C-alpha cells in the first residue's frame, strides 16, 4: 500500500496524461504510464504473493527504470523478478517480516534496485 | 552445482572488440542456461515400490520395477571444462605477459617524460637550440627547407 | 600513464570472464545429469502406469 497508492495515483494521472495525443513533464507522466501499463499485466497461471507486488510497486514507485524501455520493462521485469527470488529471497522474508516499510528493508531495496539495474 | 564467477556488468569490459557481442551472447545463453538449470530438478521424480504396488495389481511388479530402476541407469554427460582451464590459463599467462611488459616499459617512458615535464627549461635560459632539441618539430628542415631562415613562408 | 595503468588493470581482471565460462560449461553439464535423472523417473512411471492402468 505505501509502495504503490501513489503509484496508482500516478497511473490515474497518466491516464489524466493518457487522455491527450509537449510537456516533459506531461512526458515524465507518459513515461511512467508506459512503465505501470507494461508492468502491471500478467500473463495466466502465475500465482504469487503480494511479495514482488510491493517489490515492482516501489521499484516502479523508484521510477529509476523509467529511462529503461517500457518494451523492455516487461523483460528487464522478469529479470529482477529472477534476481529477487534468488537473491534477496532472505531478504524477501526479511520484507515479509517487515509488516512496515522498514527503512533498513527499503535501503536494501534501493541498492538491489541498483544492482538489477547493472542487470539491465 | 558448479558456476565461476564474472562480475557481468563490469566483465563485458574484458574481452577485446572482436567478439564482445558474441560474448555478450555467450553471457545471454549462460543465463538462459541458469533458468533452465533452475527449472529442473537435480534428482529424479521418485518411484513407488510399495506404494504403487498395493495400488496396482503390479505390485510385486512395482517393487521389482522399483529394483530395475535402481539398477537401470541413464547415461552421464561429459566435461571438457580441461579445455577451458588450459585456455584460461595461457590466456592468462599471454595478457599478463604483455601488460607487465609493455605497459610497464610505456610507465617508464612516461615517467621519464613527467620527469623531462618537470625539466622545464627557463624561456631566456633556453637557447635556440634548447628548443630545437626539446621541440624536434622547429627542425631546420635545412634540406627539406634549406633556404635561410630555412622554414616555410608561414 | 593513466591508461596503460587502467588497461593493465582491466586485463588482469579479465579472468574472472573465464570463470563464468566455466560456469556455463559447469552448468551445461549439471543440467543434463539432472534431466538425465527426471527422464528416467518419468520413463519409470509410465512404465508403472502402463500395468496399473490396465
Amino acid at each position: 500500500k505505501q509502495v504503490a497508492g501513489t503509484m496508482k495515483l500516478e497511473l490515474a494521472q497518466y491516464r489524466e496524461v493518457a487522455a491527450f495525443a509537449l510537456d516533459a513533464a506531461t512526458q515524465q507522466l507518459l513515461s511512467r504510464g508506459v512503465r505501470l501499463t507494461e508492468l502491471l499485466k500478467q500473463g495466466q497461471y502465475s500465482p504469487m504473493a503480494i511479495e514482488e507486488q510491493v517489490a515492482v510497486i516501489y521499484a516502479g514507485v523508484r521510477g529509476y527504470l523509467d529511462k529503461l524501455e517500457p518494451s523492455k520493462i516487461t523483460k528487464f521485469e522478469n529479470a529482477f523478478l529472477s534476481h529477487v527470488i534468488s537473491q534477496h529471497q532472505a531478504l524477501l522474508g526479511k520484507i515479509r517480516t517487515d509488516g512496515k516499510i522498514s527503512e533498513e528493508s527499503d535501503a536494501k531495496l534501493k541498492e538491489i534496485v541498483t544492482n538489477f539495474l547493472a542487470g539491465f | 552445482l558448479a558456476l565461476k564467477t564474472i562480475d557481468w556488468v563490469a566483465f563485458g569490459e574484458i574481452i577485446p572488440r572482436n567478439q564482445k557481442a558474441v560474448a555478450n551472447s555467450l553471457k545471454s545463453w549462460n543465463e538462459t542456461l541458469t533458468s533452465r538449470l533452475a527449472t529442473l530438478p537435480e534428482k529424479p521424480p521418485a518411484i513407488d515400490w510399495a506404494y504403487y504396488k498395493a495400488n496396482v495389481a503390479k505390485a510385486g511388479l512395482v517393487d521389482d520395477f522399483e529394483k530395475k530402476f535402481n539398477a537401470l541407469k541413464v547415461p552421464i554427460p561429459e566435461d571438457k571444462y580441461t579445455a577451458q582451464v588450459d585456455a584460461e590459463e595461457k590466456e592468462d599467462v599471454k595478457s599478463c605477459a604483455e601488460f607487465l611488459t609493455q605497459s610497464k616499459t610505456r610507465i617508464q617512458e612516461y615517467e621519464k617524460e613527467l620527469e623531462k615535464m618537470r625539466n622545464i627549461i627557463p624561456f631566456d635560459q633556453m637557447t635556440i637550440e634548447d628548443l630545437n632539441e626539446v621541440f624536434p618539430e622547429t627542425k631546420l628542415d635545412k634540406k627539406k627547407y634549406p633556404y635561410w631562415p630555412h622554414r616555410p613562408i608561414e | 600513464i593513466d591508461m596503460e595503468k587502467s588497461q593493465q588493470a582491466l586485463v588482469q581482471k579479465r579472468h574472472y570472464l573465464f570463470d563464468v565460462q566455466r560456469n556455463n560449461i559447469a552448468m551445461a553439464l549439471e543440467v543434463t545429469y539432472r534431466e538425465r535423472l527426471h527422464r528416467v523417473y518419468r520413463e519409470v512411471k509410465n512404465r508403472l502406469d502402463y500395468h496399473i492402468s490396465v
